[PDB]
């Protein structure tokens, strides 16, 4: 509730969509190849060959480029699964996406975009730092960092962003002439966890009273 | 990709410190995820020889030595059990500050006089070896600092690499980046050509050049594999996370790490007339040096010879065409594979190797032929031999070519906010060795190094800028907006709104997980197949969900359990109808509650929560968009739900969802000893409602009558209230069911009703004799329709 | 096979009450603004006639200021008779960009059954560097169309307002086929100046509507008396 | 056209019940919002407000129109007596809205929330005891406001 309006309040419209998906939507329009490994059954659910649980919202964000022409400002939160879980990550969690698609948009912008959602959401003038990595579906991509003011050079990464490569939006009709475009993830729990001092990722899905009661 | 600090400075210096190093790189997105010291701290430990060994006269155990540390000789008494004369060992001289604050003195061992130690690799926190002393070369230099001659000054960086850096997967790539990001000399290893002793070779055939365009063979005779790997590889490749295991092996891997290119080496008795690089038959089997016999697709591209495979390419090597105990000549491979051609092929046939993994990352197709003279010195340095000429074949039509990029001084200062001189734009690509070139007014063309398999387009060139600059370095600016004023319609309850109702309602949300058990599925939903998962995380998460109920009743049961006795849950989410053609993914909101009615407390009454209650709840979501009206609760049946206590929800004919007490037969199977009562409502029929029509007051005031109705035990309430409605007039402003009375005073198949009618014209005073004949034909009206009574 | 057989009879207890038809209604503008970057603003009731009138560019002798139409409490204290001075509280405390929406209980002397001597307005404004009269065009159809649910049509009339310059009537589609329901106007250089905001770098524009109006159009009700007096019988219908 | 924003994400602070949520909440609590005039006869205000001097108007539209509300209770009474002289037996009525203390010279001018029920715990109902709204039903209204933004144990009723 609380990331869905820090941008419904400049303008972003919240878009959802299926949770059963299929594997243009999920990763082909994405530009993730077949053999990429996040492709595999290691790490993906599948029901038969071309049918799988969605990875991450950025479906939603493909079904919307596919059925309108910019401007496209758009936030998806939703339930995603992964194959791989353990004690540290859960085989159901929720994120939230976000997709802006114009015709002069810079890694500024993106830059303020991300620096002030984060001041926003942990209600203080915290530093954000940006460390450039790698993405399929954007170019140039980076791993955004906070200070650890909300509790090892004292810094903590909480989300991804990037700007939307151009053939991601070439495969969903939107010329990377004259649009540009900026995308960036974040996991809710992972963000939860920081804001109310959560320790135990398995409490969230547990459901106890106890630790429900705490909220109200 | 781990690596010693010291052998990247030896090719490029940043001349800044480790932690200043450590620092930029993550900066640059090469993340470091591990940085540690080679070994613990100590002084005075030098390179000693023993010159000669005794017995000591007063312990078996102790040995008396003569060890020079090459100044003078030195009495020592040792009783490691490798000690002898002509070995080179750390000798600690009295003075000597060993790990964990360890002073070494003189002593007197057993009336034998020693003026030192002997030491192990554990005693200097080196290694976990503590057999016996730390033999080293026999070519040590003896007086050196050991902390000198073994480079024990030094760090281990572990680097957690992006798929589109493959260039870094060796110190030849990680060497250039720090050049280009210090802007400092790149001093690469010198490789010269060995000079051919025969011309013996062995023929090399491309019969699949589109995934093979290079390979390089060369055949090295009469080698000695009893010699050992030289300690500075050993060193070099443990610093890297690779053991030694033998010399050839050893130089291979060497090679690969610290040029980039993976190297193979076969015994030449096994080459039955030369090599043929295709692709596999169906079916043909391998088996691999591991012992795996791997059954191939005529995808795959194999190393073979004339008669059959010998390795699948790029990936890992035959068993059969292996070096062995036997091999006394060897053919060395160097060969470019295409990324395309590779990928995904060892990960099919369950294998993963560094061969495999830098060959689909993408290796340096021009660096066959100087990792070839590299592998040969080494090979005759570590094991001797005579070598042949080396065997080149290559299809230029194949080989990779990336073309020219034209870069637009106009797109960077777009993407970047912020322009950048043509010199620092020229100087930063021309570090990453990209080949820039003048092409107009703020216009150049770009060309691709043959270790960039990521460089192909101009947003390439501009991350490279961006990165290289500092992306800290850059602007923050907030997107443009060309905005209206907008809104959703007024008469709508979203998602939103009816949590937060609940919530004022006395409710907790829950999540649970949309996989369920087949046999709770079942359970709820008799009869239905569920959407199946192919590869469920276990088989009791397996059943996409077609209601929330199954997860509610089973978090209410995880509390219930837990010294919990009023429980109030509420949870939203998708449910799945059907099979993969024509799946219905709908959205849903459920509740369920159990024990008392309110909280424990001095004001409330101990009763416990029923059927009214749990529909009050459900009334109040209704009614949320001013469209109560529209719904109706008929006598309904569902598997889950209790026959007596069910109310099937419906919304102009169409099915709403379900309220009702669950099941006693299902709580039995549940362990469920107390009533629950379960509500499950499709929100794209609850959503939608009715905006304000104002409708004018009347100044005149209301008349009530009051009504008792004895009608049949099992006639519907509602069923009498409409048909009041019906028979009331237009006057009609309210119509209340104050009383059900069903007890001994009546009869015990009959029930009577407390009715309260209101009546208010709009225009004037209403008399008792229109009111009297209203009352009347409305009780005419029930006598014909359900045979009623009046008390 | 227990016989705990029950039926369709209402549920136990409460049920859910209601918000005023005003109230609804303002909600329903502040979210029309705030959704694309508006700041929702509020100020005194109880005002100073430098705020109210002389920074509107209103002056002394003009017929608004009399206490035939204001409310006194003295010769400089009234009851505000717009939410204007909320805007200029605004404009004085910072520099542009300025996107503000003011909601609020609103006082004229000169009530009768038409008009009442208390009611609920809005008042919108935006003070940035490019502004035009396009842009104002703009706004105030778009924010029509969606407040009332309808692609309508919008007419544009010209109007005096001290204030504003240009100043228009704005008209909406239902005995001449339109219906008068807003005002707006390019903010007048004089009241950005008073406010120490250079009329030569920023431009701006403003606008106001009447909550009751909005209401009596949205619902249906023709007794404007209606919404002071409470009763129940009014009230329920907005559930 | 449609005037250009360059605008950034931001938002109040999470742990804050405001006005619009409240009176939401109250909906949900079986309340229905009221609004009466600010300015009440000065006989009402010193019935509420004993000793007290209203801030009076120079030219109120009448007499009984003059005083400047310190109290949002005068006119919440008023309009549950209205309904209670039209045939209503249960009132359950709230209202926000300033309230006005002193003179010119440091006036406070400050938003409250406030709150008036009678007649019947329930509404007219088969289900619903007959019993009559008394202090703790008042009480339990409150607690759920003043428990709004998790801070009810900050809250003491003396
Ligand atoms: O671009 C995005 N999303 C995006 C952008 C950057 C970072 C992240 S993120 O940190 O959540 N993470 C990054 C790592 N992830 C990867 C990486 C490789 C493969 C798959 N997953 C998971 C998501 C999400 N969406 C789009 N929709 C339409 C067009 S673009
Ligand atoms: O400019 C405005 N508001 C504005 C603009 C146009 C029309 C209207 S309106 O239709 O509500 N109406 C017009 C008629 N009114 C008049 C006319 C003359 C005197 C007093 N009142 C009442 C308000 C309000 N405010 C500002 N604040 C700060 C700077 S500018």
């Amino acid at each position: 509730e609380r990331i869905e309006q820090c941008f419904s309040r400049i303008g972003y419209e919240v878009a959802e969509g299926p949770e059963v998906e299929d594997d243009y939507h999920n990763f082909e329009a994405l530009n993730i190849p077949g053999h990429h490994p996040a492709r595999a059954m290691h790490d993906t659910f599948y029901f038969n060959a071309n049918m799988l649980l969605r990875t991450h919202t950025s479906p939603v964000q493909v079904r919307t480029m596919e059925s309108q022409q910019p401007p496209i400002r758009i936030v998806c939160p939703g339930r995603v699964y992964r194959c791989d879980s353990d004690l540290t990550h859960s085989p159901m969690f929720h994120q939230v996406e976000g997709l802006l698609v114009d015709e002069g948009v810079s890694f500024a912008d993106l830059k303020g975009t991300i620096e002030e959602f984060l001041r926003a959401f942990f209600e203080k003038q915290l530093e954000v730092r940006f460390r450039p990595s790698f993405f399929p579906f954007t170019e140039p991509s980076a791993e955004v960092d906070i200070q650890c003011v909300i509790c090892q050079t004292g810094w903590l990464e909480v989300m991804g962003c990037g700007m939307v490569h151009p053939n991601v939006l070439r495969m969903s009709n939107i010329d990377p002439e004259k649009f540009q475009g900026f995308a960036f993830g974040m996991g809710a729990e992972r963000l939860a966890m920081l804001r109310y001092g959560v320790n135990d990722l398995r409490l969230f899905f547990d459901n106890d009273l106890r630790f429900l009661g705490q909220f109200r | 990709m781990k690596f010693s600090e010291k052998w990247l400075r030896s090719w490029a210096n940043p001349q800044v410190s480790h932690d200043e190093l450590v620092a930029r790189l993550s900066m640059v997105g090469l993340e470091v995820d591990a940085d540690l010291p080679v070994a613990g701290a100590f002084s005075g430990v030098v390179v000693g020889e023993v010159l000669s060994t005794e017995q000591h006269p007063d312990a078996d155990k102790l040995r008396v030595c003569q060890v020079s540390n090459g100044s003078e000789t030195f009495q020592v008494v040792c009783g490691a059990p490798n000690v002898r004369a002509g070995l080179k060992i750390p000798f600690a001289m009295i003075g000597a500050e060993l790990p964990d604050d360890f002073k070494i003195k003189k002593a007197k061992l057993r009336g034998v006089e020693s003026f030192g130690m002997l030491c192990s690799a554990k005693e200097l926190q080196i290694s976990e070896e503590n057999a016996g002393l730390l033999e080293l070369p026999a070519d040590a230099p003896v007086g050196q600092d050991v902390r000198t001659y073994l480079e024990l000054a030094d760090y281990t960086i572990e680097v957690g690499l992006t798929p589109n850096r493959g260039d870094c997967l060796s110190l030849a790539g990680l060497a250039r980046e720090v050049s280009a990001i210090y802007d400092v000399p790149l001093a690469p290893v010198a490789v010269d050509a060995v000079a051919a002793q025969h011309d013996e070779t062995r023929p090399v055939e491309l019969a699949a050049p589109a995934a093979c365009p290079r390979y390089l063979g060369r055949v090295i005779r009469n080698v000695d594999l009893s010699r050992p790997t030289p300690l500075w590889m050993v060193e070099r490749l443990r610093r890297s996370d690779i053991r030694s295991i033998d010399p050839v092996v050893d130089v291979t891997n060497y090679v690969m790490i610290e040029l980039g290119q993976p190297m193979h080496a076969f015994d030449l008795a096994e080459i039955n007339g030369g090599v043929r690089v295709r692709m596999a038959e169906d079916g043909e089997k391998l088996v691999l040096l591991d012992g795996q016999e791997i059954t191939l697709r005529a995808d795959t591209l194999v190393i073979a010879d004339h008669q059959r495979a010998l390795a699948i390419a790029g990936v890992m090597g035959g068993e059969h065409s292996g070096v062995s105990d036997s091999t006394r000549d060897l053919f060395l491979e160097a060969a470019f594979f295409d990324t395309i051609a590779l990928a995904g092929k060892a990960r099919s046939y369950g294998l993963h190797t560094d061969s495999s993994h830098r060959f689909e990352r993408g290796v340096d197709s021009q660096l066959a032929r100087k990792a070839m003279e590299r592998a040969t010195r080494l090979i005759l340095d570590i094991v001797g031999g005579e070598p042949g000429p080396i065997v080149e074949q290559v299809s230029e039509a194949h080989l990779p070519k990336v073309a020219p990029i034209t870069l637009r001084a106009e797109r960077v200062t777009q993407m970047l906010g912020m322009p950048l001189d043509a010199a620092e734009i020229v100087r930063l690509l021309q570090a990453l060795e990209l080949t820039v070139v003048a092409d107009g007014e703020g216009q150049w063309s770009v060309g691709v190094p043959s270790h960039r398999f990521d460089i192909s387009l101009e947003v390439d060139l501009i991350e490279e800028l961006a990165r290289l600059y500092g992306y800290n370095r850059l602007p923050v600016r907030y997107p443009q907006a060309r905005l209206a004023p907008n809104n959703k319609p007024e008469a709508r309850a979203a998602l939103p709104l009816l949590r937060r109702l609940l919530v004022a309602r006395g409710y907790q949300e829950a999540i649970t997980f949309s996989f369920i058990d087949p046999a709770l599925f079942e359970l709820f939903d008799p009869g239905t197949q569920p959407l199946t998962l192919a590869n469920p995380i276990s088989a009791d998460m397996a059943a996409m969900r077609s209601s929330l109920w199954p997860g509610l009743v089973k978090a209410l049961q995880h509390n219930l359990n837990r010294q919990q006795s009023r429980v109030r849950l509420f949870e939203s989410g998708l449910r799945f109808v059907g099979q993969l053609e024509g799946l219905k993914q709908e959205a849903m909101l459920a509740g369920a509650i159990c024990g008392k009615r309110l909280p424990e407390g001095w004001a409330n009454g101990r009763d416990g929560v029923d059927f009214f209650d749990a529909k009050a709840d459900v009334e109040a979501v209704l009614a949320s968009a001013g469209a109560l009206g529209d719904f109706s609760f008929v006598p309904g049946e569902h598997p889950a739900l209790h026959p007596g206590q069910t109310a099937r929800i419906e919304r102009e004919g169409r099915l709403v969802g379900y309220l009702g007490a669950l099941h006693p037969e299902l709580a039995k199977k549940l362990d469920l000893e107390q009533p629950v009562f379960l509500f499950e409502l499709l929100l794209a029929e609850v959503v939608d409602g009715h905006l304000p029509k104002f409708r004018e007051l009347s100044r005149f005031p209301e008349v009530r009558r009051d009504l008792a109705l004895l009608v049949d035990q099992d006639v519907p309430a509602q069923d009498i209230l409409t048909q009041i409605r019906a028979a009331a007039g237009e006057w009609l402003t309210d119509l209340r069911l104050f009383d059900v009375y069903h007890g001994k005073g009546i009869d015990p198949h009959r029930k009577s009703l407390a009715v309260g009618l209101t009546w208010q014209h709009p225009s004037r005073t209403l008399n008792d004799d229109e009111v009297n004949s209203t009352t009347q034909n409305i009780v005419t009206s029930l006598e014909e329709r359900f045979n009623a009574t009046l008390r | 096979a227990a016989e705990r057989i029950d039926v369709t009879l209402p549920g136990r207890g409460q049920l859910s009450g209601g918000l005023h038809p005003v109230t609804r209604t303002l909600e329903r503008i502040e979210q029309c603004f705030s959704r694309i970057g508006y700041e929702v603003a509020e100020g005194p009731e109880v005002e100073d006639d430098y705020h109210n009138f002389e920074a509107l560019n209103i002056p002394g002798h003009h017929p608004a200021r009399a206490m035939h139409d204001t409310f006194y409490f003295n010769a400089n204290m009234l009851l505000r008779t717009h939410t204007s001075p909320v805007q200029v509280r605004t404009m004085e405390s910072q520099q542009p960009p300025i996107r503000i929406v003011c909601p609020g209980r609103v006082y004229r002397c000169d009530s009768d059954l038409t008009h009442s001597p208390m009611f609920h307005q809005v008042e919108g404004l935006l003070v940035d560097e490019g502004v035009s009269f396009a842009d104002l065009k703009g706004t105030i159809e778009e924010f029509l169309r969606a407040f009332f649910e309808k692609q309508l049509e919008v007419r544009f009339r010209p109007s005096f307002f001290p204030f504003t310059e240009p100043s228009a009537e704005v008209d909406i589609q239902c005995q001449t086929g339109w219906l008068e329901v807003m005002g707006c106007g390019m903010v007048h250089p004089n009241v950005l100046r008073m406010s120490n905001i250079d009329p030569e770098k920023f431009q701006g524009f403003a606008f106001g509507m009447g909550a009751e109006r909005l209401a009596m159009l949205r619902y249906g009700v023709n007794d404007l008396r209606l919404f002071f007096d409470n009763d129940l019988r009014f009230l329920g219908q907005f559930r």
